[PDB]
């Protein structure tokens, strides 16, 4: 092990004693991967064991199974779960794989050499050695590109991902014409993050998703080769801190942003996160309620078209500021919502009361009714309900869990970026420990006021 | 506050204490709920056309 | 954008464009109306896009005659009556009857007149029974209360649901404040509208023309007097 | 003071007025709430619904393609045809061994055709949509011949 | 009101450019000493 | 100015109805008329879509005994509800809110004001005792 | 219609460019700034 | 100070969710969570219970002396419903209005009969039963479900049970309680 | 001095300020609670109350908060104050549209 007397780092900063220990650092990272793979496998098998075919996955508080279901495994027409053995296979595979990674980490943390540069030059690396650092980034960049292409392969081959917008009903579909038009693929990137544009969260077609992964997959592999055969340019070296903590701070900041984006994706996107498995989105639940009553009242004998509300802005239907006909009520804020159950009734100009008056299919109703009841609203003790509700329902939208968890994760990792980045910059300057007590810069600065 | 922004409300122990036959024994939490109901039924007096405030 | 042109565009292509707040244009057809066969026809896809909203207002002079004044809309679009179905007929002569039945016949609209005064009015032709010639089909339409009985005021006092009294001031809970408290009058008013068929497309059974209507403004549930709102615009419908 | 008016709306329940309430009964199994079990139980009702979808695919849709009403055509797909895939599956399930397998194969070939036609509508290609629709009609008729 | 948009868009770009190019100006060397 | 007299609220059935008085803790209290038994028999419903205790359906009439309205009977829903709102505030007296242009809100009596001011001074003087007392005990340290 | 609006809200236009001028000005401003930064301090 | 040992590792007393209640010639299984109420909404109220929180979810058992020895004597179920319409409530609001969507002019409340039935107990007496959903312009609770059942006891007394549930709670489980108590209602 | 524009220069004053701020605040709130004991509270501004009553349209967050308080009192008094034995018919309770 190590002691503070020889490192200057206390036990609460012990892992910081592994910065220059390449061999030990390898074991630490490899081991941590084992933990991640372990949970993926363990929790998956736990979910499979606690899964029941009489209830939707979202009602069973399952988060991992929805991911496999979206990949198009053990799912059928309407999102109905045919079998769960595929899910069991995934858990078993990850769990056993975690053992291999665990052994490697333990070895590279005990028997393995504390450093590798002395023995294995290829693995041997020193922070600041930009060339080597860029090469390492390249290798991992290629790996991520291959992973994205594996998804693209599963979409156009080896079966297909589940398409909630599939024609004549939602089910797994083999993407055959993935969007490769740069304008469409990169359009999302330049889209405003505000309402309507929804930036990249707006992606509603699997064709763009698979096509976008095609673009990112290629660029990452090409970028890896570039970083493998190129060294940072003068401008970069003069505008970046070359240190392990600095490199970590860059990753911390990036992963923190990715966390926030993932939170929004799980809360707004319904394509990449099928509402059939992940449950309805906040906007989806609201629109579903308006549709549920609109249908019920219309059947009772109410003209939803000319039904003035208390404010006079239409009880069931109204016009979006843009002009599109939208459901009335506070759901006006979610007028930009788009779901496979509501699209058929829509048309060039907002909703089509013709479809609403006649052509409303029973499933369009049943689905909306189910979504309305299973809204994302919930409590920490898992007491399902808008609020001020009695303890009767035990359900919290999986979307809520992912959105809340990843948001908090992103926030902390951003704070970690600020901590590591600032310390890295201060370390480079040399004032990380504190003031010289003899070269205090302020004492040499202008007396200001 | 951010988690509650995703509809993750705080602990809900409404009607958590029940007697032998099933009668609900109210608690301080239930009293807090009574107030919450009052604020809810009042907020946006004319901005709700449906019962559930999913929004 | 003709009806078919609008149909070609997807909801996403139309979303944000604002074209959804615009009635289809009968570019085809003939300016002549004689071709329009004489008979009764379903007034489907009847749309009324208000070109301008003028409010009658006394002239600057204290005794200045009350003339309609130009105004600036404060409510982003959301003022084009559309998807309205009704009954339209035409005799061998100019006799023409235009009767609105259902659809988005109503549309709340808040416009600001010169002087920073926002005048709110429910643009609508509910229960319009025009019975003039092919052009100038004069008729009257219902003008329901801008606010419903349930609507509660800031004080909470309302029609079907409300305090009815100034709970704030207990000593003055019931007094001359009666005009504002316990009133909340939601009685509907009436307005006159005139429609004229500019062109008729017999092959596609589509008719389009100009509309002119003067309706009372919001009365704040009787709290304030109503104000004449002259709304002029274009109308499009398919006789099928 | 007026008595609340009463209306005899008992007929609403006949026209699926309890669909929403049934779908919102968590006690009912998910399949029951979704109506999947009900349809799988009612073979004649399922077969009828399938023929309704056939009519929409055959004696319809082509209209929008002719007038380039892509939005309506793409919405023509799904909607009532939305359950077609589930319907065809249960009818094929009625078959056995090779019969069921062969029927499922026809179901797949048809499902592929409907997706090709839908992509044509997405690209707003009338010529491709027209020919694709004809292919879809043939596919459905083949599946119908087997499932029915 | 496009003129207002054009002006704002230019103003924003200018300040953003100063921030990016400013940090690109060997900011790390702004250290008081080493 | 004067006393309108006692207001007697009676339902159509002839049952005497008592207007629940407003508790001090309540700035605004809902009007409720209860029988001697203590069962609400009439009230002014906030929702009148389908009331079950509406002053109208209950048919409540207010008869004033003694005072200015001595022998005066009122059946007008509005008039009865007006007196009912006053009744919940206790005896109904006539008030001239013109000479002083009253705002229509209640004020505290000199009794309440005196109690508030002296309690406040007392609480503050507690700090004064601790401060001056601490200085006396720690005079050596506070010395300077 | 009754009034005139950009009608850009809700539309996913790159960098909210509803007019070529907007796009040109953004690139022009950045280009001038880059030239100043590079001339003042060469990048590479 | 009865020395009753705590039910540590014991068995639950009642999990049926319904507590059996017995009254004057009438018996029914009241919802366990529902608490006794002290408001006589209508004349002849004998039993009155309400949900712990939402008072909209309430149950009233009205018993009125009636010469008729059979609920059929009252006439057709529709006729009887008309005579018992008072339960639905009365619209105090009288203001003329036409700005209420889904409601006829000057009408801010509408009751819709959705089901009618005439069940018979083992004893043999029949039970005029009606299911109605009352809607309001305010649309509070998304409507109020009304379960009304009536019959004449051997005491020559008409017994009427009216259960009201806010639609919100109706499709959230409250229906199960209402149905159980309504079916449990039996008159001797 | 450069980030905020002002800065402490005496450690003593800094710490004295660190202890004065919290103590001062608590004592202020205590005086307010003394007023509530006697029900002497700043519940509402009569000026806006009169304007809102005479002018129905006039509305502010202050008026909105007043309505909320009205609901809290009516929808908790029955249980929060059992001694009052207040049975409020549901119709008398203040409820907004829908909900
Ligand atoms: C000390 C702190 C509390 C420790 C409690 C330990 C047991 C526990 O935790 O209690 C909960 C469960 C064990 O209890 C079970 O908890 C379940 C929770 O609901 C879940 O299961 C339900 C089943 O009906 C529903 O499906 C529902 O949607 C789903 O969320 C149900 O209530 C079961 O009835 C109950 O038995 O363990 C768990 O969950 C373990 C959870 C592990 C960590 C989960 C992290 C979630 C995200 C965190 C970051 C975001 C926001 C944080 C906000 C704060
Ligand atoms: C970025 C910040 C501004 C976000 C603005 C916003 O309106 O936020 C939401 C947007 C998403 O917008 C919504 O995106 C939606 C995507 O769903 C749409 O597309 C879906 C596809 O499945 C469905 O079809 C769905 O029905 C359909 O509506 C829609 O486009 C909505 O119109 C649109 O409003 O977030 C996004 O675009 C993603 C933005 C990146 C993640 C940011 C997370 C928060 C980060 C930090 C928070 C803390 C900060 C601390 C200080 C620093
Ligand atoms: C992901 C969590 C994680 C990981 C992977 C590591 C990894 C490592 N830490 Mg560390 N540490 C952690 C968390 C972690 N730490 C935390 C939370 C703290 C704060 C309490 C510390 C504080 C800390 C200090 C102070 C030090 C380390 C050190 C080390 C390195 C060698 C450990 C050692 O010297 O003796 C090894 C420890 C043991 C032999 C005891 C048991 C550990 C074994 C290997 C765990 C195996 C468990 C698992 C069930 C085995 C699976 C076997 C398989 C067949 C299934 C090593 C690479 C040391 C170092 O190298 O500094 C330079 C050092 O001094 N850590
Ligand atoms: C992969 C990301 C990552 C990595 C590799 C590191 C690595 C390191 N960090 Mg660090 N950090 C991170 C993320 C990361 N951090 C984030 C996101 C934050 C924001 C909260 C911080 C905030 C932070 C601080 C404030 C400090 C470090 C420090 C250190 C160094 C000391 C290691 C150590 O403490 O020894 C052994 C390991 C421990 C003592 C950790 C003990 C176990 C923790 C305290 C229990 C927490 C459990 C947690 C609640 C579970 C939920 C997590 C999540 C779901 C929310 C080390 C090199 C210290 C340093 O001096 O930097 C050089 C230090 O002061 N980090
Ligand atoms: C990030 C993943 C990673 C990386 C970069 C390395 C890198 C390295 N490993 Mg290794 N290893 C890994 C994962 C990894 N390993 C895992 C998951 C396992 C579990 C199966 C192992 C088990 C393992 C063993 C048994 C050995 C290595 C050894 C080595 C070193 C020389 C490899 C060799 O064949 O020459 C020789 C080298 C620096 C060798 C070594 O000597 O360690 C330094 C060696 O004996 N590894
Ligand atoms: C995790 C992904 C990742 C990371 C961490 C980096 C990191 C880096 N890249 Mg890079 N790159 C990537 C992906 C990535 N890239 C991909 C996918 C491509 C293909 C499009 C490229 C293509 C690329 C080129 C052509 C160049 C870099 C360069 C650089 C370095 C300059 C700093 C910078 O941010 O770039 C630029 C500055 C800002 C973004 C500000 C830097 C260390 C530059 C370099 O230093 O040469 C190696 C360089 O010219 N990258
Ligand atoms: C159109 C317009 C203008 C609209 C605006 C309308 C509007 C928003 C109006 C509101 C106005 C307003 C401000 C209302 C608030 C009123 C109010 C609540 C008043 C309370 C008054 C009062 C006496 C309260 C009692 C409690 C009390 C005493 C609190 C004091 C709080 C307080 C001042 C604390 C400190 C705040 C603060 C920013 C401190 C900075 C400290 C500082 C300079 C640090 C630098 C520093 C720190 C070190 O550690 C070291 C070592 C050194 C060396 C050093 O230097
Ligand atoms: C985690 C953390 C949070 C972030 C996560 C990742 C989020 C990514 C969101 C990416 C959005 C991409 C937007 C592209 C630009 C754009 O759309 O602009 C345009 C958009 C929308 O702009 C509007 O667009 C409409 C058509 O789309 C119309 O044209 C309107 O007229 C126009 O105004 O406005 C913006 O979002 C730009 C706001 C920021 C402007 C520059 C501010 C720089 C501030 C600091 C710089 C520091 C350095
Ligand atoms: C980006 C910059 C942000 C600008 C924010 C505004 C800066 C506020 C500076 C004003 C300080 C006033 C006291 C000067 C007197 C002064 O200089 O103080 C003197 C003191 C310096 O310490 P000394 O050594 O002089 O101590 C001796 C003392 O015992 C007295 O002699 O500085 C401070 O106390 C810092 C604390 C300031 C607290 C800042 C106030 C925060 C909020 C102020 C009120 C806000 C109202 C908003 C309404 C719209
Ligand atoms: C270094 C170190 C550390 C740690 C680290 C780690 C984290 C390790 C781990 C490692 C690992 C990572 C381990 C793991 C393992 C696992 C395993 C080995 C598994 C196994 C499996 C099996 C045996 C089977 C199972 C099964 C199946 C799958 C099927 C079904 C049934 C069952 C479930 C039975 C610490 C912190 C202390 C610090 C110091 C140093
Ligand atoms: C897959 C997919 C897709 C695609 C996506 C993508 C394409 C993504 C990418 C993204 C990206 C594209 C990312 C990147 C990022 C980067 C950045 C954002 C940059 C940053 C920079 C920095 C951080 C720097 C700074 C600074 C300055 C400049 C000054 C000085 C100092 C320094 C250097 C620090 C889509 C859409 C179809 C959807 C579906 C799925
Ligand atoms: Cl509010
Ligand atoms: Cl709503």
């Amino acid at each position: 092990g190590r002691d503070q007397e020889t490192t200057g780092f206390a036990w609460w900063s012990g892992n910081a004693r592994l910065i220059n220990l390449s061999g030990k650092l390898l074991g630490a990272h490899v081991a941590h991967a084992g933990l991640i793979v372990f949970w993926a496998g363990a929790m998956n098998l736990f979910e499979v064991s606690h899964f029941v075919p009489e209830k939707p996955m979202y009602e069973q508080g399952l988060i991992l199974l929805p991911h496999i279901a979206t990949l198009g495994y053990g799912v059928g027409p309407g999102g109905e779960i045919i079998d769960t053995f595929p899910y069991f296979v995934s858990g078993v595979l990850h769990l056993i794989s975690s053992a291999v990674l665990g052994f490697g980490g333990v070895y590279h943390s005990l028997i393995g050499p504390e450093t590798l540069e002395e023995s294995y030059p290829f693995f041997g690396y020193v922070w600041k050695d930009k060339n080597k650092m860029t090469n390492i980034l390249g290798y991992h960049l290629i790996m991520l590109g291959l992973g994205a292409w594996l998804l693209v392969w599963k979409a156009m081959y080896f079966g297909g991902v589940y398409d909630t917008w599939a024609p004549g009903g939602g089910d797994v579909r083999v993407i055959t014409n993935p969007t490769t038009n740069a304008a469409v693929i990169f359009g999302y990137l330049v889209k405003s993050p505000f309402g309507g544009d929804g930036w990249i969260c707006s992606v509603d077609n699997m064709e763009d998703i698979i096509g976008g992964h095609i673009w990112i997959g290629t660029l990452e592999i090409l970028g890896g080769i570039w970083h493998i055969y190129t060294t940072p340019w003068p401008w970069a070296r003069r505008a970046f801190v070359w240190s392990g903590e600095a490199y970590l701070s860059y990753s911390l900041g990036a992963i923190g942003v990715m966390g926030f984006i993932a939170c929004c994706m799980s809360w707004f996107n319904n394509t990449a996160y099928p509402s059939e498995f992940y449950g309805p989105t906040g906007p989806e639940a609201s629109q579903s309620q308006a549709f549920t009553f609109l249908v019920r009242d219309q059947r009772l004998g109410a003209n939803v078209a000319s039904a003035q509300g208390p404010t006079g802005l239409g009880k069931y239907l109204m016009r979006s500021p843009t002009g599109e006909i939208i459901f009335g009520g506070e759901t006006m804020r979610f007028w930009d919502f788009r779901g496979p159950w509501l699209e058929p009734l829509r048309g060039p100009n907002g909703l089509d009361l013709n479809k609403l008056k006649n052509d409303i299919q029973p499933w369009q109703e049943r689905r909306a009714a189910e979504y309305m009841t299973h809204a994302p609203l919930g409590s920490l003790n898992s007491v399902g309900g808008v609020a001020t509700e009695i303890n009767a329902v035990n359900f919290v939208s999986p979307r809520s869990w992912l959105a809340c968890s990843h948001f908090c994760l992103g926030f902390f990792f951003f704070i970690g970026h600020l901590w590591h980045a600032g310390r890295a910059r201060a370390a480079a300057a040399g004032f990380e420990k504190g003031i010289d007590r003899f070269d205090e810069p302020v004492l040499s600065m202008r007396p200001l006021d | 506050l951010s988690t509650m922004a995703f509809n993750l409300n705080g602990f809900n122990f409404n009607q958590s204490v029940v007697d032998s036959q099933g009668r609900v024994l109210n608690t301080w939490a239930d009293i807090i709920n009574r107030a919450n109901l009052g604020m809810e039924v009042m907020h946006e007096r004319n901005a709700h056309n449906f019962p559930l405030d999913l929004a | 954008l003709t009806f078919d042109e609008i149909q070609g565009l997807t909801y996403l292509q139309v979303k944000g464009s604002g074209i959804a707040n615009t009635c289809p244009v009968l570019e085809s057809g003939t300016t002549n109306l004689k071709e329009l066969k004489a008979g009764s026809y379903k007034l489907e896809n009847f749309c009324i896009e208000p070109t301008s909203f003028t409010v009658k207002e006394e002239s600057q002079f204290k005794g200045g005659e009350t003339e309609f004044v130009k105004t600036k809309l404060m409510t982003r679009l959301t003022y084009t009556l559309d998807a309205m179905s009704g009954s339209f007929k035409v005799g061998s002569d100019g006799s023409a009857e235009l009767k609105e039945d259902d659809g988005i016949d109503y549309a709340a609209t808040t416009v600001q007149l010169p002087g920073g005064e926002r005048v709110a009015f429910l643009f609508t032709i509910k229960q319009f029974d025009g019975k003039g010639t092919l052009d100038g089909i004069k008729g009257d339409f219902l003008v329901p209360s801008y606010r419903g009985s349930s609507f509660l005021d800031p004080k909470g006092r309302g029609g079907s649901t409300g305090y009815d009294n100034a709970v704030a001031l207990p000593a003055r809970a019931d007094a001359e404040e009666l005009l504002k408290e316990n009133v909340k009058i939601t009685k509907a008013l009436k307005g006159s509208a005139v429609f004229s068929v500019a062109k008729v497309d017999p092959v596609t059974g589509e008719i389009a023309g100009v509309f002119e209507s003067i309706q009372p403004s919001d009365t704040d549930l009787g709290a304030k007097p109503p104000k004449d709102i002259k709304v002029t615009g274009l109308w499009y419908a398919q006789l099928k | 003071l007026t008595p609340v008016d009463l209306f005899d709306d008992r007929s609403v329940r006949d026209r699926g007025f309890d669909l929403i309430y049934e779908a919102r009964d968590l006690d009912l199994p998910q399949n029951v709430r979704e109506g999947f079990t009900q349809a799988r139980a009612s073979l004649d009702e399922t077969k009828k619904r399938v023929k309704e979808s056939e009519a929409r695919i055959d004696a319809d849709l082509d209209v929008f393609i002719q007038k380039s009403y892509w939005t309506e055509a793409r919405e023509q797909l799904r909607r009532q045809v939305g359950t077609l895939r589930f319907d065809l599956n249960t009818l094929a399930s009625t078959k056995e061994k090779e019969a069921k397998k062969a029927a499922l194969g026809l179901r797949k070939e048809f499902i592929q055709a409907v997706e090709d036609l839908d992509f044509a509508l997405r690209e707003k290609d009338q010529a491709s949509a027209a020919k694709k629709l004809e292919i879809t009609k043939a596919k459905l008729d083949s599946v119908l011949a087997a499932v029915l | 009101m496009l003129t207002l948009k054009i002006f704002v868009y230019t103003v924003v770009t200018f300040f953003v450019c100063l921030f990016i190019f400013g940090f690109l100006s060997n900011d790390p060397a702004r250290n008081p000493g080493k | 100015v004067g006393w309108l007299g006692h207001a007697s609220f009676k339902d159509q059935e002839g049952r005497e109805l008592f207007v629940r008085r407003m508790p001090t803790f309540f700035e605004t209290f809902p009007v409720l008329l209860l029988d001697k038994d203590g069962i609400v028999r009439a009230d002014v419903p906030f929702r009148k879509a389908e009331s079950k205790y509406s002053i109208e359906q209950v048919g409540v009439s207010v008869t004033f005994y003694g005072g200015e309205l001595d022998g005066l009977t009122f059946t007008d829903p509005a008039t009865v509800k007006k007196y009912a709102r006053k009744a919940q505030l206790g005896e109904i007296f006539e008030f001239d809110r013109s000479t002083l242009q009253s705002d229509g809100v209640f004020r505290s009596s000199p009794r309440g004001w005196f109690t508030f001011g002296h309690v406040c001074f007392a609480l503050l003087f507690f700090f004064g005792h601790i401060w001056h007392g601490a200085r006396t005990i720690f005079r050596d340290v506070f010395a300077g | 219609l009754v009034d005139e609006r950009m009608n850009g809200d809700g539309t996913g236009r790159p960098f909210g460019v509803n007019d070529p001028v907007l796009g040109w000005v953004l690139l022009g401003v950045f280009g001038t700034m880059w030239a100043i930064w590079f001339i003042g301090q060469k990048d590479l | 100070a009865y020395g009753d040992s705590a039910n540590v590792f014991g068995k639950v007393t009642n999990k049926s969710g319904f507590v059996p209640y017995a009254g004057d010639g009438f018996a029914l299984l009241l919802p366990a969570k529902w608490n006794p109420s002290k408001e006589n909404d209508f004349p002849g109220v004998i039993l009155r219970y309400e949900d712990n929180f939402d008072a909209v979810n309430n149950l009233v058992v009205i018993a009125q002396d009636t010469d008729k020895k059979a609920i059929a004597d009252f006439g057709s179920q529709d006729k009887f419903l008309e005579s018992v319409s008072y339960l639905l409530g009365k619209q105090a609001y009288s203001g003329e209005t036409q700005s209420e969507g889904g409601f006829a002019p000057n009408r801010v409340s509408a009751a819709s009969l959705l089901d009618v039935s005439t069940t018979t107990d083992k004893k043999g007496k029949t039970y005029y039963k009606y299911e109605l959903l009352v809607r309001s312009a305010d649309g509070d609770e998304g409507g109020r479900h009304q379960l009304i059942g009536a019959t004449v006891g051997s005491d020559n007394k008409l017994y009427i049970i009216k259960i009201q549930i806010g639609d919100k709670r109706w499709f959230k489980g409250a229906k199960k309680e209402a149905m159980g108590a309504f079916d449990s209602f039996t008159v001797v | 001095s450069q980030i905020f524009g002002v800065a402490f220069s005496n450690k003593r004053w800094l710490h004295f300020f660190m202890l004065l701020v919290p103590v001062t605040g608590l004592w202020m709130s205590a005086i307010g609670v003394v007023g509530l004991a006697l029900n002497l509270r700043a519940y509402d501004f009569v000026s806006q109350e009169i304007r809102a009553a005479e002018d129905p349209e006039f509305e502010t967050f202050y008026t909105k908060n007043i309505l909320l308080n009205e609901g809290i009192r009516a929808w908790m008094a029955a249980q929060d104050q059992p001694h009052e034995r207040l049975v409020f018919p549901e119709e008398v309770l203040p409820r907004g549209n829908a909900l």
